[PDB]
RNA sequence: UAGUCCGGAUUGGAGUCUGCAACUCGACUCCAUGAAGUCGGAAUCGCUAGUAAUCGUGGAUCAGAAUGCCACGGUGAAUAC
RNA sequence: AGCUAUUUAGGUAGCGCCUCGUGAAUUCAUCUCCGGGGGUAGAGCACUGUUUCGGCAAGGGGGUCAUCCCGACUUACCAACC
RNA sequence: GUGCCUGGCGGCCGUAGCGCGGUGGUCCCACCUGACCCCAUGCCGAACUCAGAAGUGAAACGCCGUAGCGCCGAUGGUAGUG
RNA sequence: UGGGGCGGUCUCCUCCUAAAGAGUAACGGAGGAGCACGAAGGUUGGCUAAUCCUGGUCGGACAUCAGGAGGUUAGUGCAAUGGCAUAAGCCAGCUUGACUGCGAGCGUGACGGCGCGAGCAGGUGCGAAAGCAGGUCAUAGUGAUCCGGUGGUUCUGAAUGGAA
RNA sequence: CGCGGGGUGGAGCAGCCUGGUAGCUCGUCGGGCUCAUAACCCGAAGGUCGUCGGUUCAAAUCCGGCCCCCGCAACCA
RNA sequence: AAAAUGUUCA
């Protein structure tokens, strides 16, 4: 959570002279991050979902929410109301605890790293990336898993334009290409 | 032969055909064929009349057909007693009111079109007259 | 939206009270100040109003944004209403969950004579 | 943060090939001995030492030798 | 085949504007809430608006979405 | 249909009962409702029967 | 006792030699990569002794190029009512 | 010479309609004024459907192929959505 | 004498609502700082909630200008009709 | 019964026909019901869509995630119509009013019958409380009488006391 | 006109009924046995259910429209 | 127990 302290001094001043904001409240703040972990194959086995939820509980610092089917899909054979995904919304200190724990610990452990994409912005200053292997988080001791647990990390900020969300992460030296 | 692609209901009430038409003024082409007599144009009559004028101009210009059938006229089988269900749909007519612009043309001279609509009118049942697009 | 969400929450309670011809005790909670005004059954004219913006209340407090501040406010609305002779009244949460500051205001009014 | 459902939070310690005295909170309940961090990044200069293709003339000149 | 139909429910407005009603008298037998309850009227479970107080019928159009209400004056 | 009728008999000092139905093929237990007992004028427990 | 330090196909790079010349189309070496394959369906084949089976060596043609062919020896059975 | 029910449809029963007796409220009717709810005729096309042309236009069919990963071009021409 | 401000509650329900541009923070309002506890998340101080108030007028809200739209809408004629 | 036979239909609910109150026919045009629920009921508190576009591991047009547009084109146990955000739509906590005895006053039927119902007495539960609740958003999910069965109540019980 | 049932690998038949999976014999392809063929033995492939529209999360299946086919009725003067 | 066939000329 020391990166939050980084924000309060380093980031804000580096940003007010970068886009020329007339107010300190107009610079972007990182709202929240959502660690979604789509399991999908939970219909094949219920404890497949339990193994999935346990690993996601390790990644974050809290118990995730078992999301279900919004609508019934026959393409993937799921009725209206079947648990198929697991998400958790880090907000506040633990959000910062996680944000820093990703950029200084996790990404360096990504096999064949070459930098992230600056095109992963939806268009509202909100960044959304996707890790393939969850193994880059030291929580999993490697010798307890059996599935390639992939999870998406989507950051929502208060930025009004996607390019403003970009330079926000440039303040934290968020690795790209 | 125009026919509604997948209509809402299969059969329909007979109804009456009253009042003056709506498409009175010519709005697409330069010349038109406005109806004067009341009546109903079946799909086969609109189809036949179109060929009559498409040959008159050889193939050229634009021929707008501002009227569409969209009204299934049913019919019983030959020699059957009355009642026991409504008839089966046979053809599709289009109720025409006086002052209705049936066709519209453009690109050809007035003499050619007044001659083209002459052929067209000989195929239609309702007494039709020639009209032109005026400003406003 | 925080505001309008709260307002459509208040409508049900308000429509029911404005059709029973009941005098209502409404309360608007804000981060810094609490409002309490009593409205007649016709709906346009109020009878008794008392909030933390009034000097006669604001002066004797420490900060106008806590339970005890409202506890004094609830006390005042029952005292001013009784010089008007208003004993039976009805309560409106006005979109606020009856839990903290609003709850403090209410019981202070109940123990002050205003029976609602 | 309702209790009894979320795992523990201890201030864990992390090391690096750079000798990073890194103390971050996590739910491990161990002591992590890591190789790479943001201070011993193989990326920042790894880009220029990644692409070196687009040359065969000097490569070919080692065979002509003159 | 066709030929099946239901027997009429005799709905509609039983008492019109200005009529003197008695408490408990049915004003309108609507189906849904075509007519909302105004003042001194109750909405039954059949959605039947009746008079909760004997008086005079008063049709009005109030509300932000402009709906019809049937009120009754204390006559 | 599949829903057969049961007789909710009181556990009080009377032979009064309420009649209702029950989905025999989804509910293994007996119905338990604290209903009014129109004799001793109080609310008692009505366990089901046939 | 494991797709295992089994297995070696395949492929990228880097070389040596023969030969005017190795791209189509050689052999071999080095590093890396490292699949199929866990005793094989119906059916079928060789052999009775230093043979079967197994291991390694040489020769012819040949500039170079065989796991083929011709030839030699080491180890060395079982069974034939 | 209507409604409702009827092993009922050319019968019958109750109500409606006729007549006689008796008792009662300007009670009832026509008209002007006032208070009403309607949603039909007509009209309209935001809605549920349907229709034509024009513009934009994914998407599309067939061609020419690089006739390999990629993709491009063209078109006898079909076409949603706003 | 009052006027411009602002918050709440209603009347009236688009001539009142959208859009565009500007603008206000001493007050009021909002955001906001913090959260061991009251209380809450089918995960999370997002919301709910409490404790407080540095900072800000960005968002939101309010006010003004603007008709680009929604909206309101004659007179006359026409349709319909007793 | 557009002669009879054959085919079909017979009760109930929704729309149209139906001519702007109600009602209104045909072997006229379209569809459905013969149940379901212990919660899908009661209540308190809270929440509010469908479909597209952008980004994101497996993952594709569509699984789950975040954001935007949008606006109820969604949903409501079932057909259709009417209705619904104060939501009647969606989630959770707590319970049984899916309550007994009545019921001013009207609606609708020839009648049998059917429907709505403020309020009163008893007792219950939800909410701090105002109040709310005697089934379910409404309209279908149903059959008279006789005869006979089971339980309760001493009302009766052919001489009296019992009993059938 | 009217009525019942049916169409599914190349051929002839199951599966529908109670929706989520398409089986059966022959034929067919490859190997084997034989001097060669048949027969026999081993292994595998091959059908989006006539078609169109809708219903549901989902259509071989449910509903409706149409075609081909088979059977049935076309009686009373 | 099963156990069929073999184009014409030369």
């Amino acid at each position: 959570a020391k990166l939050h302290d980084y924000y309060k001094d380093e980031v804000v001043k580096k940003l007010m002279t970068e886009f020329n904001y007339n107010s300190v409240m107009q610079v972007p703040r990182v709202e929240k991050i959502t660690l979604n972990m789509g399991v999908g194959e939970a219909i094949a086995d219920k404890k497949l979902l339990d193994n999935a939820a346990a690993d996601l509980a390790a990644i974050s610092g809290q118990k995730p929410l078992i999301t279900k089917a919004r609508k019934s899909v026959a393409g993937f054979k799921i009725r209206q109301g079947y648990p198929i995904g697991c998400k958790v919304t880090l907000r506040g200190e633990r959000m910062w605890e996680f944000f820093e724990r990703l950029i200084t610990i996790a990404v360096p452990r990504i096999r064949d790293f070459r930098g992230l994409s600056a095109k992963s912005f939806d268009g509202r200053g909100n960044y959304s990336m996707g890790v393939r292997e969850q193994i880059i988080f030291p929580e999993i001791d490697y010798d307890k898993v059996d599935r390639v647990r992939g999870l998406d990390i989507t950051i929502t900020t208060t930025a009004k334009s996607d390019e403003e969300g970009r330079a926000l992460l440039a303040a934290f030296d968020f690795p790209f290409r | 032969m125009l026919q509604p692609k997948r209509t809402k209901f299969r059969k329909m009430h007979k109804g009456r055909n009253r009042g003056l038409a709506q498409g009175t003024d010519v709005s697409f082409g330069s010349f038109g064929l406005k109806a004067v007599g009341r009546g109903r144009l079946t799909a086969r009559q609109i189809e036949a009349a179109r060929r009559a004028m498409t040959r008159a101009v050889k193939r050229q210009g634009k021929i707008w057909i501002r009227v569409f059938p969209d009204k299934p006229i049913t019919e019983k089988p030959l020699a059957v007693r009355m009642g026991k269900g409504k008839g089966n749909v046979e053809y599709w007519v289009a109720l025409i009111q006086p002052g209705k612009v049936l066709y519209e043309m453009d690109g050809v001279p007035e003499e050619l079109a007044r001659e083209a609509f002459k052929l067209a009118a000989a195929k239609l049942p309702i007494k039709t007259t020639f009209v032109t697009k005026t400003v406003m | 939206d925080k505001k309008s969400a709260r307002i459509r929450r208040a409508t049900r309670a308000r429509r029911k009270l404005q059709e029973l011809g009941a005098t209502r005790l409404v309360v608007h909670r804000t981060p810094r100040h609490i409002y309490a005004q009593v409205i007649a059954p016709n709906g346009s004219e109020v009878l008794v109003a008392a909030s933390t913006v009034e000097k006669a209340i604001a002066e004797q407090l420490k900060y106008t944004g806590n339970k005890d501040a409202a506890a004094a406010v609830g006390k005042a609305v029952a005292e001013r209403a009784l010089e008007k002779g208003i004993k039976d009244v009805s309560f409106d949460r006005s979109g606020f969950q009856y839990h903290g500051r609003v709850q403090a205001l209410a019981d202070a009014a109940r123990e002050a004579g205003l029976q609602f | 943060m309702k209790k009894d459902i979320h795992p523990k939070y201890e201030e864990i310690t992390a090391s690096c090939s750079c000798g990073n005295v890194m103390k971050i909170r996590s739910t491990v309940g161990h002591d992590l001995n890591l190789d790479v961090c943001s201070k011993c990044h193989p990326f920042f200069t790894g880009k220029q030492r990644d692409v070196a293709t687009g040359g065969r003339v000097d490569r070919f000149n080692k065979r002509f030798n003159i | 085949r066709n030929g099946r139909d239901s027997e009429a429910k005799r709905l509609g407005v039983k008492r019109f504007g200005g009529e003197s009603v008695l408490a408990g008298s049915i004003i309108v037998r609507q189906r849904g809430t075509k007519f909302h309850a105004g003042a001194n009227v109750g909405c039954g479970r059949d959605h039947t608006l009746f008079a909760k107080a004997d008086g005079k019928v008063k049709f009005e159009v109030k509300g932000p979405k402009n709906r019809k209400f049937i009120s009754i004056e204390a006559e | 249909g599949i829903r057969e009728k049961i007789k909710l008999v009181s556990s009080a000092g009377t032979g009064h009962f309420y009649t209702t139905t029950k989905n025999k093929r989804t509910k293994p237990e007996k119905l338990e409702l604290k209903k009014f007992d129109p004799v001793v004028r109080q609310h008692v427990i009505y366990k089901e029967a046939k």
